[PDB]
């Protein structure tokens, strides 16, 4: 696992790496808000 | 079966230079639009 | 425990950002 | 009309363990038998009678007394080349 | 540039379209792309370091970048076990760092950077149709490329060496003393016939070839560079390409598509550079496995292997192939072109040798076939191991068949996106992109067909 | 064979071939009265496969026909393992222990019939004449072997029929299942016999290498229908244990 | 000018009643050469050892089949993935007995439709059109290399390509169900989507269509005189059309933009077989469907059947019989 | 040891402050004055942070 | 940190030395004799083979040993696998002078490596 002095981040090391999905998805959120000009 | 394979060697080289060579010379140009 | 606790803390607070972002520059003003 | 293994289960064959046609699996009832005193009778088949399972050369007394015990589970038939043919008596495809 | 429909021409959802002509920004895109790939890099290495578990296999926890650590020779030792977890962890940090660096600088020129910057410079400003700054840009990163290349050779040779699943005593890392610069062998890979037994460049065993075809990668690829640097495109190349952006991206994509297929096969087949350690057994592999091991179970209840004729008449343990090698039976006979480190001890110069498979078979390769049989890369969508009709405790997929579907699937789609592209790159350069023009429409000045 | 690596020899063929001694070969052998010499890697390289033809005539002459082999280079025994024992008056017999003692080969004949056999050399005894004190040119071990059906009784026929698998009638037709004598497999053991004509002797590194004919039956289908006779001639390497 | 020109001019000609071009000089041979070798293979053809058990499988009409039946047979599992062309051949009796023919219509074939798709955008292109007809075209081609060449590739043998055959294509889709669960993999899901949809959407624009014809012609004469070749003025009425069908679901449900209507016409097929063939493209690396056998326990342990252990237990009865004398272990793994 | 949990938290902390501040200083030429020094800051803020973890992992 | 040997010390060794021992005697014994007969495929097999996890029980050896006897076990492992590459190098290119010399070489590293072991 992660060496022991960082296994109080391993819940955010555990969601860390969908994050690209979220920019894909952010795209679309920045589009919606400037109604898909 | 060697003859065969010489054969079918020379005629798979010629078709593929055919294509290779034709598609070399000035392709892009072959159109009923912009020749630049 | 508090592992999914915490994993979901951390999700929301990214999920957040983004739409914050870009919610912020709406209503700022910014260049969008 | 029976082809030949079908009139083998017919016989004796079909009821013990036949030490001229059973198969290695078909010692695993027999405890203490799969999977080195089983081979060890396979290996030194034919018998002409059950008794002769006791002079297979070079066994050990531990197996000659569970030879011993377990003589009433046997049965000496003729070999039918069928179930003897390509070591099927070790593996006839069944898993 | 503008940033909607009517002042650019394309819809929201080919916004990107609208980046074509802005230098700046479209660098801005790529910067933060970049980023994205090494957060993910970073991300994932992460990920897997906090689920991974050092003393059960890699391939057994779903890891696809920690495999790729460990043949580099990071972190593992003999037969691949997990000596420090740490290099694991330095490469996941050092990738999320620099992703947040990327991401700051794409984000800068996407945002706030120069819209162009022909205008800045002339150094970085560049235009499509300026063959002489594109074969520039392709000059540079040539270079790079190349340097890169030599990054592998010189970990491999100065700086601890690589993972050698054939090394003799057992697969361990190993430094890279004689790589072959022998042109012969390598550029005779790439003229091998990319089928059953030959295996184009998929057959390369051994780390002294992939070393040494490295070398000569790096050098084609830095002399590449400059040559492109101090050169401008010939007529021959002119008259046959389109020279557009989005004609560059079309090629970029074919190539794409091209390597992703090669990619899929290579993590499918090789067991070199992927070694069985870190990425399980090939399925070619662990079909071996099962027959080996079945052969060495029935031998150690006296079946003479040798002898042994199945149900069809064939051998049911060992056969001839089709050019007379000795390889086991069944249907793994397809699979008598594998070559594995712990099968080959007991080929012969005819094949698998009776006498090497009666006297000669180790209880390491008995434990290792029962591993790589129990291992074959078969599972389900859910990631249940094991064929599909089996039952659900097995909670296995192999990370090659991850990876190899993965990859087929970004080949084709990256195939579709060349035609798509080249197609479209054709018709804009023609200039019909828009549709037919009624006025001169061509099929209306064209004789009828019968 | 000569003595490259299975590298130089994968996909050329080289694998099914038998190997060879040399040319200036004309040693002998030399046999105690009474004792068994080992042999170690006994190859056969079939050459030439003959099928006697069934006329429909009467009481002609068969005149055994050239077959051509449909399967590729499966056809070799080969690291085959055995003895050889010098009798009390001299006789030399050869026996076959093990190996790769069997292939199965598909001939095909003039007029498209496809002839499949079981070409084995199994637990076959030959024998010379008395008075052999050496094995030398004029070593020829006549003897027999045995041929076992070429499908094994757990084959199984396309309408899943087998001897000790499968259904014992023809299920596909349900009011006619019991009418088919094919419902009945059967796996009868044939015989082959076997001759090997020694013809150089290597004395110092213990190889022998000659010719061999061989007659035997072919494939009859689980008795489905009656065997052909098959005849291969051949040649035939081994490494003879003087020590 | 130069003869090289005049070639160049002709094959690239768009008054060619059958256009060449480019890619053409590949396709006519290769799919002439399938052709021929399939026709006289599933004629006359002798039986194929495919499974490399010395059980040939006869697949022609001469030696007993019937057009259902019949089939180019898939090459033998002794060759596996090797390059088996005619001159490999000891004889032309041994290409055949192991499955030649397979590989040499199946080679050329794929050739030929690749150099179909590479030439539809050729002619497009001669014809000022829009290029994207032959993207439309890589779906079907997608699926056929799918079953023809990546699926065996994964498997590790021409041997289990689809068979040249109407009931062979059975047996490949029964097998690749009992080995994949084909049913219960998403991809497949949405290939039937897409075929279904398509289907769905073919009958109804062209329902929509029928419906909204402009009155040309008289009740006894075919309406279908009511359209003339070459004429721009619309042939139905699409406002007529779109009144009719956003009042069947509802206003906003329906296209009253004929161009964005055909854009998903032509994009829901095609990207439903692009993902049944990249589904069956992965489950060439055995990435099956979903398993979901004994996936419901009851409160002490004991499983509770859903309808997929039934389909399982109809997998499992496909795969203990499928190739019955090839298997000699027991875990069909090749 | 606690010295380095802290630098830790600190650093995720200071990471998502710049994670929401960046896009929006950059997407705001109007206020653009007075957030470009900030950006300088920031950023060597955050490598300093960077650097100080580093440091800290070889001294816990 | 002990740093003497002890009776149950000993026998968490002997798990490992046993193979290794066997290893040993066949290096002796059929390695030597294959390279002297000139025979590189079966060289290569037997050094792929029964030697096929030297490097696993001989790093078990070093790694579990005094920590005086640790690196230097760990480097003369090192060494001992060194010079069977270039055995498995020599025999590829059917190279006799070189194989006995990397053979010797090998052969001594090997018994330096069990001069440090106890009893
Ligand atoms: C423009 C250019 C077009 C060029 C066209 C020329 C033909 C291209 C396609 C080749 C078709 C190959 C079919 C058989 C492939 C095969 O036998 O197997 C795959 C081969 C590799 O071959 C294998 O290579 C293996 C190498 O492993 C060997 O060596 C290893 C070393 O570690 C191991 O030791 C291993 O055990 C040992 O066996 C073995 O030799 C196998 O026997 C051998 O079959 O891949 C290869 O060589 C080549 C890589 C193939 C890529 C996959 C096809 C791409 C398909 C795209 C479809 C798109 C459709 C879109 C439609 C719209
Ligand atoms: C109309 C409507 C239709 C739509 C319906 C809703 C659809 C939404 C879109 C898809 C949603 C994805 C599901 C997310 C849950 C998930 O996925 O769940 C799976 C995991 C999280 O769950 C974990 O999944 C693990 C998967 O096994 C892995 O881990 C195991 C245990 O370590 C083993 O090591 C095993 O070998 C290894 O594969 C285990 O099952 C764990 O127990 C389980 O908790 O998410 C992950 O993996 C993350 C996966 C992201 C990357 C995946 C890459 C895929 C690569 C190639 C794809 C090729 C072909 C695709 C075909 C289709
Ligand atoms: C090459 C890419 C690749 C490969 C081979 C893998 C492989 C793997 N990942 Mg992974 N991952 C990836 C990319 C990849 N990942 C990316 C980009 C992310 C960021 C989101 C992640 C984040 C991630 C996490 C959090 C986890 C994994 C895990 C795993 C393992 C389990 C796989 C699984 O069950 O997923 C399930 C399969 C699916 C959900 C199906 C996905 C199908 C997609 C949608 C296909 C898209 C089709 C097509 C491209 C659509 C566009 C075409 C268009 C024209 C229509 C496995 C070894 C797990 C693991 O075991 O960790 C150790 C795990 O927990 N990954
Ligand atoms: C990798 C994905 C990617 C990238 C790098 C880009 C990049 C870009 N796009 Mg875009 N786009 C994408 C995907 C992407 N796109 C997708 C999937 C769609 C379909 C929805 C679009 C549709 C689209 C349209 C319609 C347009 C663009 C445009 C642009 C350009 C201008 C951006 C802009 O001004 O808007 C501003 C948006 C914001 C200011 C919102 C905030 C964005 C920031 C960067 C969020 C970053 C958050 C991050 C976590 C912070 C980290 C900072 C640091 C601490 C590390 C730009 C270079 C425009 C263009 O072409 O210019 C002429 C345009 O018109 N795109
Ligand atoms: C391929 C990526 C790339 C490219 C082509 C550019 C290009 C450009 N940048 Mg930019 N930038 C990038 C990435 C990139 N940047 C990243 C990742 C960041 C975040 C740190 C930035 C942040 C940034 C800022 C704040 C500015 C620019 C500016 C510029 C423009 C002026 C360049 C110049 O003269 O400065 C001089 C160039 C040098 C002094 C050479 C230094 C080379 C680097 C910094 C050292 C490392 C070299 C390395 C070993 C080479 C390989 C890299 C390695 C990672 C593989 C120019 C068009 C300026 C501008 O737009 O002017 C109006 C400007 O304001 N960039
Ligand atoms: C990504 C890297 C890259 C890219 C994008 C380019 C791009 C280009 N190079 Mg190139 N080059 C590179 C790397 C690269 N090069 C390196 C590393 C070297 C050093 C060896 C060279 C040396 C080089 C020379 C000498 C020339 C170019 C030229 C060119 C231009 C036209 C060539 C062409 O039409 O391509 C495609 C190739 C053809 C159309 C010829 C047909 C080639 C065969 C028939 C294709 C068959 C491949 C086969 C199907 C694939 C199987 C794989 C394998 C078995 C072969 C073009 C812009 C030309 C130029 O314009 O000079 C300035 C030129 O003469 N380059
Ligand atoms: C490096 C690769 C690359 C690059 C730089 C581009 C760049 C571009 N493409 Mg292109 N394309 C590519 C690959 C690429 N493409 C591939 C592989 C395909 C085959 C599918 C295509 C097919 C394609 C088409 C049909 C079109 C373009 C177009 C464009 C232009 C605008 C596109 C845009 O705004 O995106 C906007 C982004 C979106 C609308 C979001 C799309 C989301 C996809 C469909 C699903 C994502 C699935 C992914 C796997 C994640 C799964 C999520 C899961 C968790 C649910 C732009 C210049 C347009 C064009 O021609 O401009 C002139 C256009 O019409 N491309
Ligand atoms: C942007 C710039 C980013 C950094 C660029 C390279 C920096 C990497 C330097 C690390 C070198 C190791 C030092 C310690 C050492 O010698 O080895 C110490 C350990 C173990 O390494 C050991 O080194 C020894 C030194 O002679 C021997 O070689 C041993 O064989 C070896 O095992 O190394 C590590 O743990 C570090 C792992 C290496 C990871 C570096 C690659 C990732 C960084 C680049 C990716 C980011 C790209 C952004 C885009
Ligand atoms: C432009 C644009 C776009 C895009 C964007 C992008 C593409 C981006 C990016 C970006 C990026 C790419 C980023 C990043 C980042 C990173 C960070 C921010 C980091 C960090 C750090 C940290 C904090 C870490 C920590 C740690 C450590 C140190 C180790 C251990 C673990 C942990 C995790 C704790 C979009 C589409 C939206 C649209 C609009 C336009
Ligand atoms: C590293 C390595 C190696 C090596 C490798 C190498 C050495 C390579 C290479 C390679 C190369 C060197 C390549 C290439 C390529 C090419 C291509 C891919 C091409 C092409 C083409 C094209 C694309 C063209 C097109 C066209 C035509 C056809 C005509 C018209 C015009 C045009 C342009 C359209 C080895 C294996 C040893 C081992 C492993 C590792
Ligand atoms: C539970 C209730 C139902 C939940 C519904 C969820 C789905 C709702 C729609 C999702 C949002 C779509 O977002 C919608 O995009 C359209 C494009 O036509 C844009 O439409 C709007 O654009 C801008 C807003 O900036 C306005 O000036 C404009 O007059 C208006 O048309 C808006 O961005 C938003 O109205
Ligand atoms: O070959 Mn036609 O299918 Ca593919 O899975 Mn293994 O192999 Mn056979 O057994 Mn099931
Ligand atoms: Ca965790
Ligand atoms: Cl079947
Ligand atoms: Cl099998």
């Amino acid at each position: 696992k992660l060496p022991e002095a960082y296994q109080i981040f391993d819940p955010l090391v555990d969601v860390l790496p969908v994050i690209p999905l979220f920019f894909l998805a952010l795209a679309f959120v920045w589009q919606a808000a400037v109604g898909f000009k | 079966m060697l003859t065969l394979k010489i054969a079918v060697y020379i005629v798979v080289g010629l078709f593929i230079s055919l294509f290779i060579f034709g598609f070399l010379s000035s392709d892009p140009t072959r159109n009923p639009g912009r020749k630049d | 425990n508090l592992e999914p606790i915490f994993q979901l803390t951390f999700l929301g607070l990214i999920v957040l950002a983004g739409p914050a972002v870009v919610f912020v520059l709406a209503f700022r003003g910014g260049d969008l | 009309e029976l082809n030949a293994v079908d009139a083998k289960l017919t016989t004796d064959f079909g009821q013990k363990i036949d030490l001229n046609n059973s198969d290695i699996r078909d010692f695993r009832g027999l405890r203490g038998f799969y999977p080195n005193l089983a081979s060890e009778i396979i290996k030194n088949a034919p018998y002409d009678t059950v008794e002769e399972v006791l002079d297979i050369p070079g066994l050990s007394e531990t197996q000659k007394s569970r030879l011993e015990a377990n003589l009433g589970s046997f049965t000496v038939t003729e070999p039918s080349i069928e179930l003897t043919s390509g070591d099927d008596r070790i593996n006839p495809g069944v898993y | 540039g503008g940033r909607d429909l009517p002042s650019t021409g394309f819809a929201w959802w080919s916004g990107n379209a609208r980046l074509i002509n802005l230098s700046g920004k479209l660098l801005g895109a790529h910067v933060a792309h970049a980023g994205l790939i090494v957060f993910w890099a970073g991300a994932m290495t992460l990920f897997e370091v906090a689920h991974f578990i050092p003393e059960k296999p890699m391939y057994e926890q779903g890891l696809i970048l920690l495999p790729h650590i460990a043949t580099l020779g990071w972190g593992v030792g003999p037969a691949g076990e997990v000596t420090d977890i740490f290099p694991f962890f330095v490469v996941g940090v050092l990738h999320l760092i620099s992703s947040a660096v990327l991401g700051l600088g794409g984000i800068y020129h996407a945002l706030r950077g120069p819209e162009v910057l022909e205008e800045y410079s002339s150094f970085f400003g560049y235009d499509w149709k300026d063959k002489n700054q594109m074969t520039n840009i392709i000059g540079y990163h040539l270079i790079l490329l190349g340097c890169g290349a030599l990054l592998l050779v010189f970990k491999a040779m100065f700086f601890g060496g690589v993972y050698d699943t054939w090394a003799p005593g057992g697969g361990d890392v190993r430094v890279i003393t004689n790589p072959t610069l022998n042109p012969a062998i390598i550029f005779g890979y790439l003229l091998k016939a990319p089928f059953g037994g030959e295996g184009w460049i998929i057959s390369v065993n051994n780390m002294e070839d992939i070393i040494g075809g490295h070398i000569w990668i790096g050098l084609i690829c830095i002399s590449g560079g400059i040559w492109h640097i101090l050169t401008k495109p010939f007529g021959w190349a002119r008259r046959a390409l389109i020279w557009s952006g989005e004609a560059y991206l079309s090629y970029s994509l074919g190539a794409l598509s091209l390597m992703g297929f090669i990619a899929s096969v290579f993590v499918w087949f090789n067991n070199t550079a992927y070694p069985s350690e870190f990425y399980g057994p090939t399925g070619m592999e662990a079909s071996q496995s099962q027959a080996f091991t079945f052969l060495v179970r029935d031998q150690r209840l006296g079946a003479n292997i040798a002898s042994a004729q199945g149900p069809t008449g064939l051998g049911k343990y060992l056969m001839r192939s089709p050019s007379g090698e000795i390889i086991f039976g069944g249907e793994t006979m397809r699979f008598w072109d594998f070559r594995g480190p712990w099968l080959e001890p007991l080929r012969g110069p005819n094949g698998l040798d009776l006498d090497k498979l009666r006297n000669d078979i180790q209880p390491w390769q008995v434990r290792r076939a029962a591993e790589y049989m129990t291992h074959a890369p078969l599972g389900s969508l859910n990631s249940v191991g094991g064929v599909i009709t089996d039952v659900n405790s097995f909670n296995y997929v192999s990370p090659r068949a991850w990876l190899a579907t993965s990859h087929f699937v970004l080949g084709f789609f990256f195939l579709v996106g060349h035609l798509w592209h080249a197609g479209r790159a054709r018709a804009a350069a023609a200039g019909f992109e828009k549709g037919i023009d009624r006025e001169t429409e061509p099929t209306l000045f064209m004789p009828d067909l019968d | 064979k000569s003595q490259l690596t299975y590298d130089d020899i994968v996909n050329t063929g080289l694998a099914n071939v038998c190997p060879e001694i040399s040319s200036f070969t004309r040693g002998t052998i030399e046999v105690e009265p009474n004792t068994k010499y080992f042999v170690s890697d006994f190859c056969m390289e079939p050459q030439e496969y003959f099928v006697k033809e069934e006329p429909v005539n009467k009481r002609q002459k068969a005149e055994y026909v050239k077959g051509k082999v449909l399967t590729r280079q499966t056809t070799s025994l080969e690291q085959i393992r055995g003895s050889i024992a010098v009798g009390a008056d001299g006789t030399l017999t050869f026996k076959e222990k093990d190996g790769i003692d069997f292939q199965p080969i598909t001939v095909l004949l003039p007029g498209g019939e496809e002839v499949p056999f079981f070409f084995t050399v199994k637990n076959f005894t030959g024998t010379t004449e008395p008075g052999f004190t050496s094995i030398n040119s004029s070593t020829d071990f006549v003897g027999d072997f045995n041929v076992p059906s070429y499908r094994g009784a757990g084959f199984l026929d396309p309408k899943a029929r087998g001897l000790y698998t499968g259904y014992d009638n023809a299920v596909a037709l349900p009011s006619a299942a019991d009418k088919f004598r094919t419902n009945k497999k059967e796996t009868p053991l044939g015989k082959g016999t076997l001759s090997l004509q020694v013809t150089q002797v290597d004395g110092s590194t213990g190889e022998i290498a000659g010719i061999f004919e061989s007659e035997q039956p072919s494939d009859t289908d689980l008795g489905a229908k009656e065997p052909l006779d098959v005849k291969v001639r051949g040649i035939f390497y081994g490494r003879v244990d003087t020590d | 000018a130069s003869l090289w020109e005049q070639f160049c001019q002709w094959v690239t000609s768009t008054n060619n009643r059958i256009y060449v071009g480019w890619f053409g000089t590949l396709m006519i041979p290769t799919l002439l050469t399938a052709t021929t070798c399939f026709i006289i293979a599933f004629i006359a053809a002798p039986p194929v050892d495919i499974d490399g058990i010395r059980e040939p499988v006869a697949g022609s009409l001469l030696y007993g089949n019937n057009i259902i039946s019949g089939a180019v047979v898939p090459s033998s599992n002794a060759i596996g993935l090797h390059f088996y062309p005619i001159w490999e051949a000891a004889s032309l009796d041994e290409w055949l007995y192991n499955g030649g023919p397979y590989q040499l219509v199946v080679f050329h074939f794929l050739i030929g439709i690749f150099c179909y798709m590479g030439r539809q955008w050729e002619l497009s292109y001669r014809l000022g059109m829009r290029p994207w007809i032959c993207v439309a075209y890589s779906a079907p081609v997608s699926a056929a290399t799918a079953v023809f060449l990546i699926y065996p590739i994964g498997q590790g043998s021409f041997s289990d390509g689809m068979p040249l055959g109407i009931s062979g294509t059975f047996n490949f889709m029964i097998v690749f169900q009992a080995e994949h669960n084909i049913l219960m993999h998403p991809f497949h899901m949405l290939g039937v989507a897409g075929v279904f949809g398509g289907s769905l959407f073919s009958a109804m624009h062209g329902s929509l269509v029928t419906s909204s014809l402009v009155r040309e012609t008289t009740e006894v004469e075919s309406q279908n005189y009511g359209y003339k070749f070459g004429q721009e003025e619309e042939t139905y009425n699409i406002v007529a059309a779109h009144g009719y069908f956003g009042r069947l679901i509802f206003q906003y449900a329906s296209f009253n933009n004929s161009r964005s209507l055909h854009f998903f016409l032509g994009a829901w097929p095609v990207i439903g077989i692009w993902f049944t063939a990249m589904g069956v493209s992965t489950m060439a690396f055995n990435l099956n469907g979903f398993n979901f056998n004994q996936s419901i326990l009851d409160s002490q342990g004991r499983v509770i059947g859903t309808w997929a252990d039934v389909l399982n237990r109809a997998n499992i009865g496909f795969e203990v019989m499928h190739e019955r004398n090839a298997h000699n272990f027991p875990l069909d793994l090749a | 040891s606690i010295v380095f949990q802290i630098a830790l938290a600190a650093l995720v902390l200071f990471s998502f402050v710049m994670v929401v501040g960046v896009p929006v200083a950059y997407a705001s030429p109007q206020n653009w004055d007075r957030s470009k020094p900030l950006l300088y800051l920031g950023s060597g803020i955050w490598a300093i942070l960077v650097i100080v973890v580093a440091l800290l992992n070889f001294l816990v | 940190i002990p740093t003497t040997y002890s009776p149950e010390k000993i026998a968490q060794l002997q798990v490992y030395v046993n193979p290794i021992a066997v290893a040993r005697d066949g290096m002796e014994k059929r390695l030597q004799g294959l390279i002297a007969d000139q025979n590189w495929v079966d060289t290569q097999t037997y050094i792929h083979g029964p030697l096929g996890q030297l490097r696993r029980d001989m790093l078990g050896l070093a790694s579990s040993l005094l920590p005086k006897d640790q690196d230097k076990a760990k480097t003369l492992a090192k060494e001992v696998f060194g010079h069977l590459e270039r055995l498995d190098a020599a025999a590829k290119d059917r190279n006799g002078s070189q194989a006995k010399i990397q053979y010797q070489e090998a052969l001594a590293d090997f018994d330096s490596f069990l001069n440090l072991l106890p009893q």
